[PDB]
C-alpha cells in the first residue's frame, strides 16, 4: 500500500482513552482542567498501578506520574493515556493489566475528581452497578394470602349467619 | 341535608370518568376531544339523564317492567338493558384485580416501576426497559405480559388470573354484606377520591414543565376536530359514566318518593359527573405533560452527548438552547464527519412526544405510577391512591351487578328453583369464568375490544329506543301530563324539544358518520406494543377479532328488535 495514514502510532495499540464531563456530573461549582489536574490524574494512575501490581502479582514497581504518557488531549478532556515500565521506555504494560488495574482502584480515581463512573469515562471499562437484592419469596403474594383468607372467612361467617337465621 | 349531595356525589363519581376518560383524551389529541364532550353534554347528558329520571319516577317499576308497560313489542328492550350490562360485568371487574396487582407491588422499597432490570451483566439496563420508561416497561412486560401481537396469544397467566379471581371474590362479599349501610360508607367513600385527585394536582404542578401538558389538553386542534370516532368516543363515554342505557338509573329512581324534585338532581349528577371528569383529566394530563418534557429534555441530552462525543466540544458549550446553530457550525466545517452519523441523530420535538409519549387502555395506571415514583414517600401515596382507585371500582361493580341481578331477583321462576343468595355466586362464577379471557398474553387486546365496542354502538342505540319511545309512542303530551300531576312544575320547552327533535337526530348523525368513516377507511386497525422500537405500532385487525367484535355489538343491538319480532308473532 503506497502512502501512509496520519492515525496510526506505536502506542495506539496499548492507550486508554479517557474521556472527561466535568460541567454535567458537578453543574455548577465546576473546576477548570488545567495541567495540575493532568498531573494529579497521572498520579493518580500511578497510584492504581502500583495498588494492582503490589495486591495482586506482589512486585514493588515504583511508578511515578512520568510513567502515565497522555496524548491527544482535547477541550472535552478526552485524551488516551498508557503506563510505561519505571524507567525502561521500551517496556509498555498490556492494555489487560492497565484495565483490570483501573478496575481494582475505579473508586479511589473517582472519589479524587468527585466523578462518579459516568463523567469519568475509560472506554473499555464498564462498571458494574450492582446485583438487585430480592425479597425472601413475595410480599405481593403474603398481602394476596392474607386479603384473600380475611375475605374468604368474612364470606363464610355470612353465609353461615344467614342460613341460621333463616 | 349533605347526606342527599354525598349520594348524588356517590352515584356521579366513579371508576368510569376517572379511568376510561383521560385514555380517550390521550387518544384523541386532547382539545379536539375535549370540546364536544361538553358539547355532548349540554345536548345528550342533562336532557337523557332526566328523562330516563322521570320516567323510573313516573312508572315505579324497574327497567323491564317500565319498558313493558310502555309498549309490550318494546318489552325486549329492557332484556337488551341487562345483555350489555353483562358485558359490561365481563370485563370492568378485570380493571380492579389489575389496581390488586398495583396495590400489590405497593410495599417494597425498590418499587418494580421505579428501576430497571439489570440486562444480566449488571452493568447495564435491558434494551425494552431503556427504550421505554420503567412504567411503561413494568406494564407491558411484568404486569401484563403483551404479545406483540393479537395473532399470538399465549396461555392463561396464573398471577392476573389469581387477581380476578380475589376481584371477583371481593365483588361477590361486598354483594352479600352491603345492602343498605352504604349510607354510611357514603360519608367516606364519596370524599376521598378528591382529596386524592387534588394532592395529585398539586403534586403535578410542583413537577418541572407540567404546564406543557395542560395547554396540550386545553387546545383544540381543528385539524383532528373533524374526526368522528372523537365524537363517537365521546358520546358513548358520557353515556357510559352517566349510567345511561344500563337501566339502573331508572332502578332507582323507581325507589325515590313521587314528589322528590328530579329535574335538579339530574342537572347536579351531570355536572358533578363532568366536573369530575375534567379534573381528573387535568391531573393526568399534568403528569403526562411532565412525562413529555422529561422525555423531550432526554432526548436532546442524548443527541448533544453524542455530537460532543463525535466531535469532541466542551462539556457545557452545547446545550438545547444553540443545538442547531452548533449543528450548522458543524456542518459548515467538515460535512464529512456530521454526515457519517447524520441518520443517528434524532429529531425530538414536544409535539411529537405529545402525541406518543404514553397511550393504551393503562394511560392512567403509567402515569400515576410516573407521578408517584417521583413523590417523597411513595408507597404511602401509592396504597393510597391505589386504594381509591380499587374503591371506585368497587362500587361501579357493585351498581352493575345490582342492576343485572335485579330483573334476575325479580323473575319468580328462578326464585322458587335456586336460593336468591345462589344466584350472585353463580353470576360471579361465569362472569369470572368469561373474563379469565383478558388474562392471557393478548387478553389486553380483548380488553381494549371490549372497552371499544361491547358499549359504544349499544349504549346509543338503546338511548335512541329509549327517547323514541318516550317522545313519540307514550306520547310527549301525556308523559308531560303525568309528570305535571306527580309533582307539578311541566318541563318547559327546552327539555321538550331536546326529547322530541335535538337528541335522537344527533344521534342518528352522528351513527351514519360513524358507519361512513369505517366503511370509507376499511382499516380499523389496533396499536400493539413493540419493545425492539418500544413504542406502539398501528396493525390491522385480524379476521376472527372483527368477527367477535361485530357479534358482541349485534347481540345487544339485536336483543330488542328480536324479542319485538317475537311479540308481534305473539300478537298475530
Ligand atoms: C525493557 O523491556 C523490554 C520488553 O518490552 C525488554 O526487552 C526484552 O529483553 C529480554 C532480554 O534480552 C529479551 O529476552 C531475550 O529475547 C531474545 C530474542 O531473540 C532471545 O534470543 C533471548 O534468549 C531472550 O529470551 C526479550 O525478548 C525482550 N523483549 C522485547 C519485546 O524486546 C528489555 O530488556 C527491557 N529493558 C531493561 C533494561 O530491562
Ligand atoms: C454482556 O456480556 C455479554 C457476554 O457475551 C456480551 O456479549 C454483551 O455485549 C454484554 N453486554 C453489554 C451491554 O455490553
Ligand atoms: C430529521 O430531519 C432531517 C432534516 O431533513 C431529515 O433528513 C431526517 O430524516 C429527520 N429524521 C431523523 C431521524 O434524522
Ligand atoms: C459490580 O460487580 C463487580 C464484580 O461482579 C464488582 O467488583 C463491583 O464492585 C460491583 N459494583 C457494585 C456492587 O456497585
Amino acid at each position: 500500500f503506497v502512502g501512509w495514514s496520519t492515525d496510526w502510532s506505536p502506542y495506539a495499540d496499548q492507550s486508554i482513552k479517557v474521556r472527561i464531563s466535568l460541567k454535567s456530573a458537578l453543574g455548577d461549582k465546576a473546576y477548570e482542567w488545567n495541567d495540575n489536574e493532568m498531573y494529579l490524574f497521572r498520579s493518580s494512575v500511578a497510584y492504581a498501578m502500583r495498588q494492582y501490581f503490589l495486591k495482586v502479582k506482589n512486585q514493588m514497581i515504583l511508578f511515578g506520574e512520568e510513567d502515565v504518557r497522555v496524548a491527544n488531549l482535547k477541550p472535552r478532556i478526552s485524551f488516551n493515556f498508557f503506563v510505561t515500565a519505571p524507567k525502561n521506555v521500551s517496556d509498555i504494560i498490556p492494555r489487560t493489566e492497565v484495565e483490570k488495574a483501573i478496575r481494582m482502584s475505579r473508586s479511589r480515581i473517582n472519589d479524587a475528581f468527585r466523578l462518579n463512573d459516568n463523567s469519568l469515562e475509560f472506554l473499555g471499562i464498564q462498571p458494574t452497578l450492582g446485583p438487585p437484592n430480592q425479597p425472601p419469596v413475595s410480599i405481593w403474594l403474603i398481602v394476596f394470602g392474607v386479603v384473600m383468607g380475611v375475605i374468604v372467612v368474612g364470606i363464610v361467617i355470612l353465609i353461615f349467619t344467614g342460613i341460621r337465621d333463616r | 341535608s349533605l347526606q342527599f349531595v354525598f349520594a348524588c356525589i356517590s352515584y356521579a363519581v366513579g371508576l368510569g370518568n376517572v379511568w376510561r376518560f383521560p385514555y380517550l383524551c390521550q387518544m384523541y389529541g386532547g382539545g379536539s376531544f375535549l370540546v364536544p364532550y361538553i358539547i355532548m353534554l349540554i345536548v345528550e347528558g342533562m336532557p337523557l339523564l332526566y328523562l330516563e329520571l322521570a320516567v323510573g319516577q313516573r312508572m315505579r317499576q324497574g327497567s323491564i317492567g317500565a319498558w313493558r308497560t310502555i309498549s309490550p313489542y318494546l318489552s325486549g328492550v329492557g332484556v337488551a338493558s341487562v345483555v350489555v350490562s353483562f358485558f359490561l360485568s365481563m370485563y370492568y371487574n378485570v380493571i380492579n384485580a389489575w389496581a390488586f396487582w398495583y396495590l400489590f407491588h405497593s410495599f417494597q422499597d425498590p418499587l418494580p416501576w421505579s428501576v430497571c432490570p439489570l440486562n444480566g451483566n449488571h452493568t447495564g439496563y435491558d434494551e425494552e426497559c431503556e427504550k421505554a420508561s420503567s412504567t411503561q416497561y413494568f406494564w407491558y412486560r411484568k404486569t401484563l405480559n403483551i404479545s406483540p401481537s393479537l395473532q399470538e396469544n399465549g396461555g392463561v397467566q396464573w398471577e392476573p388470573a389469581l387477581c380476578l379471581l380475589l376481584a371477583w371474590l371481593v365483588v361477590y362479599l361486598c354483594i352479600l354484606r352491603g345492602t343498605e349501610s352504604t349510607g354510611k360508607v357514603v360519608y367516606f367513600t364519596a370524599s376521598l377520591p378528591y382529596c386524592v385527585l387534588i394532592i395529585y394536582l398539586i403534586r403535578g404542578l410542583t413537577l418541572h414543565g407540567a404546564t406543557n401538558g395542560l395547554m396540550y389538553m386545553f387546545t383544540p386542534k381543528i385539524e383532528q376536530l373533524a374526526n368522528p370516532k372523537a365524537w363517537i368516543n365521546a358520546a358513548t363515554q358520557i353515556f357510559f359514566s352517566l349510567g345511561l342505557g344500563f337501566g339502573s338509573l331508572i332502578a332507582f329512581a323507581s325507589y325515590n318518593e313521587p314528589s322528590n324534585n328530579c329535574q335538579k338532581h339530574a342537572i347536579i349528577v351531570s355536572l358533578i359527573n363532568s366536573f369530575t371528569s375534567i379534573f381528573a383529566s387535568i391531573v393526568t394530563f399534568s403528569i403526562y405533560g411532565f412525562k413529555a418534557t422529561f422525555n423531550y429534555e432526554n432526548c436532546l441530552k442524548k443527541v448533544s452527548l453524542l455530537l460532543t462525543n463525535t466531535f469532541d466540544l466542551e462539556d457545557g458549550f452545547l446545550t438545547a438552547s444553540n443545538l442547531e446553530q452548533v449543528k450548522g457550525y458543524l456542518a459548515s466545517a467538515y460535512p464529512s464527519k456530521y454526515s457519517e452519523m447524520f441518520p443517528q441523530i434524532k429529531n425530538c420535538s414536544l409535539e411529537s412526544e405529545l402525541d406518543t409519549a404514553v397511550q393504551g387502555t393503562g394511560l392512567a395506571f403509567i402515569v400515576y405510577t410516573e407521578a408517584i415514583k417521583n413523590m417523597e414517600v411513595s408507597q404511602l401515596w401509592s396504597v393510597l391512591y391505589f386504594f381509591m382507585l380499587l374503591m371506585l371500582g368497587i362500587g361501579s361493580m357493585l351498581g352493575n351487578t345490582a342492576a343485572i341481578l335485579t330483573p334476575l331477583t325479580d323473575s319468580k321462576i328462578i326464585s322458587s328453583h335456586l336460593p336468591k343468595e345462589a344466584i350472585s355466586g353463580l353470576v360471579c362464577l361465569v362472569n369470572c369464568a368469561i373474563g379469565m379471557v383478558f388474562t392471557m398474553e393478548a387478553g389486553n387486546y380483548w380488553f381494549d375490544i371490549f372497552n371499544d365496542y361491547a358499549a359504544t354502538l349499544s349504549l346509543l342505540l338503546i338511548v335512541l329506543v329509549e327517547t323514541i319511545a318516550v317522545c313519540y309512542v307514550y306520547g310527549l303530551r301525556r308523559f308531560e301530563s303525568d309528570l305535571k300531576a306527580m309533582t307539578g312544575r311541566a318541563v318547559s320547552w327546552y327539555w321538550k324539544v331536546m326529547w322530541a327533535g335535538v337528541s335522537p337526530l344527533l344521534i342518528v348523525s352522528l351513527f351514519v358518520f360513524y358507519l361512513s368513516d369505517y366503511i370509507l377507511t376499511g382499516t380499523l386497525k389496533y396499536q400493539a406494543w413493540d419493545a425492539s422500537q418500544g413504542q406502539l405500532v398501528t396493525k390491522d385487525y385480524p379476521a376472527y377479532a372483527l368477527a367477535v367484535i361485530g357479534l358482541l355489538v349485534a347481540s345487544s343491538t339485536m336483543c330488542i328488535p328480536l324479542a319485538a319480532l317475537g311479540t308481534f308473532v305473539q300478537r298475530r
